[PDB]
């Protein structure tokens, strides 16, 4: 298995490590309904035909309690990669620290 | 089949209505819920909770930071 | 010698009073003589023994002692002599009397007796001494429980820490634990139990050793089966400690198996209705599940554990009142000695030679050994498997009959001490031990004369008739006594071949000064006089002379008192010349007069 | 006795008196502290009076001895913390004081043992409030019989474990009241449900 995270702007969204990029830009269209030939997928910060297992995403790096993460675009032209960082966590109380 | 949960600030998500109804305030309140307290990061977290108990349920491998363990509790506690 | 005859003033009536008060007192002031007790003892002792004596002064006179207080508070010197075998029972002797007196009274002495409390389970004793420790000690917990468990858990805890790891002193404190058993209430039993083996099974994982490990569980084997009532209340630990004990059976170290295995069969006993019982949560009688395992069981222990196992087993397939369900448990339980026996059989039908083999009748006594411990544990239904294994059994009699005589005929009976001709001996003794057993539990004695004591007669009578007297085993006659105990009636037709072809030989073998077969000829020749004492008058007037000759014989050496009774021609002939051997004499003045 | 009591010195058994007043009574045992008795002193196996105190369920010389500093983690040559002592006996009230002061239950013994598996092992047996035992240390582990296995866990318990976990070795009862939460979930924190 392959657990994967795809992000957006402040917008958020698993397959085989053999499976294939395209299939997962299909399963995109299903959920957004922009095609795949209007998607665009970064892994890491690289722009994505190749099985998952071929992008590094791992079932040990893709677990889904530590699942795989992925940015996306599409043809507006294709949009530069906005991904809105989420929201920190407040101060620790101090009776919690180390 | 799929549902959308927002965050309190506003961040996104989308999963199947399968995974989102682990919580029993999900199956009570069901297309989309807006969490007008839940903040980003607790969201996705609580997503990668649900993923994890569907992947492994009776099946066992969950990690926590400290920072986000009141929050986790608080928020679990709201959505069963 | 001053002190003793002292002590005999104490020893003899309460008018006297204020003189057995007042010699107490002097006595006592004379306190300024005494202090380690003990200790002066250890390191003229008779002195101190004959103090205890004083003792019985107090047996006698706490009574008018208590009719000067404080110098009664003597029990602290009674004490100390107490922590001084002779002088500790002198002790125990009152002890045991003060305990039973308060006991059966429903406050001046309960203020102190926790003492004797903490002595008691210091000196127990391992299972008259120790009855007295045990019922002084169980008097003073029924006064109180509380403060024994106390105690108890005290000095098992210091073991259990390693303040005092001893062998002795845990024996000790167990032998004392098993003691309290049945003196205890069956909550608090539950709740001190529940204490104690936690607290077992705590040092029996902290310590090391497969010998301290091997003490610990024995302890707790014994302790466990000095209390079936716990274990009724508990099957779940009842369960536990019965594979436990499996386990042990497999263990090969200090006799172990043994050991679990008496533990074993003691509970079998005690709690046999509930193991035929399909238990709570239980799939079936638990008994069966192990007449599954036993197998395995088996596959480790020795011949004597074999045995007491399978009277274990035994005994809890006798709890099973459904004699369907208990045919199914006896025919699984016999299986393996029924395989062999059936092996050794078929083997035998293919040639006799395999009876002529060491190995063939070792085998055979071995199950004869588990077919007599069976029976004796089952009973009448132990039927089944003695008509399963009637016939050829009688055959293989009869064939090591033979071959006996075929030995005994080139040496004269001197091939007896021969090992094939010895165990062929003791198997033969075996045989007639199992067919004595079950007759004696024999539901139908017309049943035993229809199908089986003819065939025994016919392999029995003749044989021992033309046997050696050696040959001729002693047990025979014990089995026609009991045989005529069951058949009381229908044995009166074979009395007379009974007779003819034994009592002559045994007679033989009586007159002179064979004890066993002289001993089991009295009980037998007594039976056939009160079952059947018409065929008693019945017997041939040759014979019959002969065995008042007999009697006549064993008087000059009870039987002749039973004949007096019974026989009220033979008066004339034994009566009159009778009197004067004699010389029941009211019983003859009666029938004369 | 209170009155009857080197206070530090081990013995010929290497343990101190502190040892034998936590295995009678807390009286003794307040007594000994107050005299300036080690709690953590290290006995002939490196078990502690807190170990004895715990083996005993002496809850009252527990408490004590905690709220003395004592070492609740403490590993003796068997390396069995004072909760591996009292869940392998199974008592429930000292288990329930070590588990508010935080005692780690996940740990292993040189025996390869768990606290709760000694308890349950203790239950099999038929002889154990053991449940309520086992309840409560189900509760602080969150996850581990078979169901309880197979199944991952509530969020929310997964969740109080982190949050006591942080907490670390300190008083959880009065930690918890500085934590901005409702007073059922800082309930629920100690285990009490
Ligand atoms: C501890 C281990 C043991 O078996 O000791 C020796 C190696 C034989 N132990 C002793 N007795 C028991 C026990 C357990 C269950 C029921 C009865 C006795 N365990």
């Amino acid at each position: 298995d392959v657990f994967l995270m795809i992000r957006r702007h402040k917008t958020t969204i698993d397959a085989k490590e053999s499976s294939t990029v395209f299939e997962l830009k299909r399963i995109v269209e299903g959920i957004l309904k922009r095609p795949p030939d209007e998607q665009r997928l970064y892994k890491d910060d690289q722009l994505l035909g190749k099985t998952l297992g071929e992008c590094g995403f791992t079932s040990q790096t893709a677990r889904p309690q530590a699942p795989a993460t992925v940015g996306l675009a599409f043809r507006a032209t294709f949009e530069a990669l906005c991904i809105e960082p989420f929201s920190s966590p407040p101060e620790l109380p101090d009776v919690m620290k180390p | 089949m799929y549902v959308k949960l927002i965050s309190s600030d506003g961040h996104e998500f989308i999963v199947k209505r399968e995974h989102a109804l682990t919580s029993g305030t999900i199956k009570a309140m069901l297309n989309e819920v807006n969490f007008r307290e839940i903040p980003s990061h607790v969201l996705s977290k609580v997503c990668m909770y649900f993923t994890y108990k569907v992947r492994y349920t009776n099946s066992i491998p969950f990690p926590i930071a400290p920072e986000i363990a009141l929050e986790l509790l608080m928020a679990a506690n709201f959505l069963d | 010698v001053s002190l003793k005859c002292l002590t005999e003033i104490a020893g003899v009536v309460s008018q006297y009073e204020e003189q057995f008060v007042t010699l107490f007192t002097l006595t006592m002031m004379q306190k300024q003589m005494l202090t380690n007790i003990r200790l002066a003892y250890s390191n003229d002792q008779n002195f101190i023994q004959n103090l205890s004596l004083l003792c019985t002064f107090l047996k006698e006179h706490d009574q008018l002692i208590e009719k000067l207080r404080e110098t009664l508070m003597a029990l602290h010197y009674m004490l100390l002599v107490s922590e001084v075998t002779e002088i500790f029972k002198i002790c125990l002797e009152y002890w045991n009397h003060l305990a039973a007196e308060l006991y059966r009274e429903s406050q001046l002495y309960l203020p102190m007796l926790f003492k004797v409390r903490l002595l008691m389970v210091s000196r127990m004793a391992k299972p008259n001494l120790y009855k007295n420790m045990r019922e002084t000690l169980v008097y003073l917990t029924h006064l109180d429980y509380v403060d024994t468990e106390r105690i108890m858990t005290e000095k098992l805890h210091n073991q259990v820490n390693g303040t005092e790891w001893s062998w002795k002193n845990l024996n000790t404190l167990c032998w004392a634990i098993g003691s309290i058993s049945g003196a205890m209430h069956e909550e608090d039993e539950k709740r001190f139990l529940v204490t104690v083996i936690k607290d077992l099974l705590g040092l029996c994982e902290q310590k090391r050793g497969k010998d301290n490990k091997a003490i610990i569980a024995s302890n707790i084997m014994y302790i466990v089966g000095q209390y079936p009532r716990f274990l009724r209340a508990h099957w779940k630990f009842l369960k536990t400690v019965v594979n436990k004990l499996f386990e042990f059976m497999h263990e090969t170290h200090d006799g172990v198996q043994d050991m679990a295995c008496d533990t074993f069969i003691k509970i079998a006993q005690k709690c046999r209705r509930h193991f035929v019982q399909v238990q709570v949560g239980e799939v079936m009688p638990f008994i069966d599940e192990i007449l599954n395992n036993i197998n395995t069981i088996i596959c480790d222990l020795q011949p004597q554990q074999v045995h007491t196992f399978y009277e274990a087993v035994g005994y809890m397939i006798g709890a099973q009142t459904d004699q369907t369900v208990q045919e199914h448990l006896i025919e699984k339980y016999m299986l393996l000695p029924n395989q062999v026996w059936d092996s050794i059989i078929q083997q035998a039908t293919k040639n006799v030679d395999i009876l002529k083999d060491p190995e063939t009748v070792k085998q055979l006594g071995s199950i004869l050994k588990t077919n007599v411990r069976a029976c004796k544990a089952v009973g009448h239904p132990f039927v089944i498997q003695l008509g399963r294994i009637y016939l050829d059994m009688l055959n293989v009699y009869k064939c090591l009959s033979e071959n006996i005589s075929a030995a005994i005929q080139a040496n004269g009976e001197m091939v007896t001490k021969q090992p094939l001709i010895r165990s062929m001996r003791t198997v033969k003794r075996e045989t007639l031990k199992l067919i004595s057993g079950w007759v004696s539990r024999s539901n139908d004695p017309q049943m035993v004369a229809e199908n089986f004591v003819p065939p025994l007669l016919d392999a029995v009578l003749i044989d021992y008739q033309r046997n050696v007297p050696a040959a001729r085993e002693p047990e025979v006659l014990s089995t026609m006594a009991i045989i005529v105990n069951k058949l009381g009636g229908h044995i009166t037709a074979e009395i007379p071949q009974i007779f003819d072809a034994v009592f002559e030989c045994t007679l033989n073998m009586i007159n002179k000064d064979y004890p066993e077969h002289r001993t089991n000829f009295f009980l037998l020749l007594q039976a056939v006089n009160s079952h059947c004492f018409p065929a008693f008058l019945a017997i041939p007037p040759t014979q019959f002379k002969l065995v008042l000759d007999s009697i006549i014989w064993a008087f000059k050496h009870q039987i002749l008192f039973t004949l007096l009774q019974n026989v009220a021609s033979f008066y004339q002939t034994y009566f009159c010349d009778i009197l004067q051997h004699i010389f029941i004499l009211a019983y003859m003045f009666n029938l004369v007069e | 006795d209170a009155d009857c009591v080197e206070v530090n010195a081990l013995d010929g058994y290497n343990r101190t008196a502190l040892h034998y007043a936590a295995e009678k009574d807390e009286a003794c045992v307040e007594v000994l502290l107050e005299y300036g008795a080690n709690p953590n002193a290290l006995d002939g196996n490196r078990d502690t009076p807190l170990h004895w105190a715990a083996f005993k369920n002496n809850a009252e010389c527990v408490r004590a001895l905690l709220e003395s500093g004592a070492s609740v983690n403490a590993l003796d040559y068997n390396n069995d913390t004072p909760l591996s002592w009292a869940a392998m006996k199974g008592n429930l009230e000292s288990v329930s004081i070590l588990l508010d002061y935080g005692a780690e239950v996940r740990v292993i013994n040189l025996i390869g043992q768990t606290p709760i598996s000694r308890l349950v092992a203790l239950l099999v047996r038929g002889l154990g409030k053991e449940d309520s035992c086992f309840e409560l240390l189900h509760r602080a582990v969150g996850h581990f019989l078979t169901v309880l296995c197979s199944a991952p866990g509530t969020l929310k318990t997964l969740a109080r474990y982190a949050v006591r976990r942080s907490l670390g070795l300190q008083y959880l009862p009065d930690a918890v009241k500085g934590l901005p939460l409702p007073a059922s979930l800082k309930e629920y924190l100690l285990l009490l449900e």
